[PDB]
């Protein structure tokens, strides 16, 4: 019996970077709250037109 | 009377048109919101099914090296206990 | 001394497989995108009733 | 001009009630857009945690599989340094 | 040649837990979904108010 | 006619309003809903990572030692041959 071969693969790691997509989406959820907001405000504009004949 | 109707429907007509206005926004945010998403599962998938091959392959590989090494050791002592 | 007990566990992965989740977000992001077309046209539509009295 | 006002309401609503449809269309792409998103989570935690155990697993073998080794190779040489 | 130095770290696993987000987004899909019967009934009854003059 | 037409449009705005309230709902919910995804996202990214690190490292480890082990066999097969 000699050496035994004894091989290993180094694994070199791909990192999963999420930080433009994070982000993009923390934009997206703050949009959709503005837009709440603004859409509220119409709301009770629209609200104010009924007529009183 | 006629009058004042028409104008209370001219406004609100202007503000539901601004309404609808800001929900297209919210869809138009939706929309792009769920593209990321998609394009984030991508990412992981790969990522992560990556990791778990190289992980499987790096078990096997031990098994293969962890045998090679008790077969060693059986026959270094198999000399040792001839000497 | 002897021979030492080497165990080792295999792992046997399971493929993590999003392509139809993908795929059905994708699919909703263009229907959401088709709406917005969509809502344009009628939101120029309503606009259009405005009276001249 | 009250007729053409009625009218005008007339088209209004039609395309107003329309504009709520489309509306309520996304909003029903959404929620199934939020589901999906719900049960890629369910997956990915599984597979995610699966691999984390293995590894953890993975490494503690490794560790007593080295220290076996370690032991076995001082007795070697012990048996080799009386020879 | 002496015994060798056969060092190996140890990896403690942090644990993903989705749950409580799971779960969140279970429960905004399925409030949506009531939004789409609520506003199904709202549609119908602007619909109603067309008039024949 | 005027106070009928007068009588469907406030009705209208009624209900007009009650939609858009209903549709802000919904937008609320998607905007929490895209946030929370982003959260989650966060703690794969780490998670996973993290993971992938651990086993790059792990691999590192196991190629150093595994180079160890063969050294030491050929030193010990050495001694044998000598004996």
């Amino acid at each position: 019996g000699g050496v035994p071969e004894l091989t290993l693969d180094i694994f070199n790691a791909t990192y999963l970077n999420l930080t433009g997509e994070i982000d993009d989406l923390e934009f997206r959820s703050e949009k959709l709250h503005n837009t709440t907001v603004e859409l509220a405000i119409l709301i009770d504009n629209i609200n104010n037109t009924l007529v009183n004949l | 009377n006629q009058q004042i109707l028409a104008n209370a429907f001219n406004q609100a007509i202007g503000n539901i048109t601004q309404a609808f206005g800001k929900v297209n926004d919210a869809i138009h945010q939706t929309s792009k919101g769920l593209a990321t998403v998609a394009k984030v599962l991508a990412k992981v998938q790969d990522v992560v099914n990556t990791q778990g091959q190289a992980l499987s392959h790096l078990t096997v590989q031990l098994q293969n090296n962890f045998q090679a090494i008790s077969s060693s050791i059986s026959d270094i002592y198999n000399r040792l206990d001839e000497l």
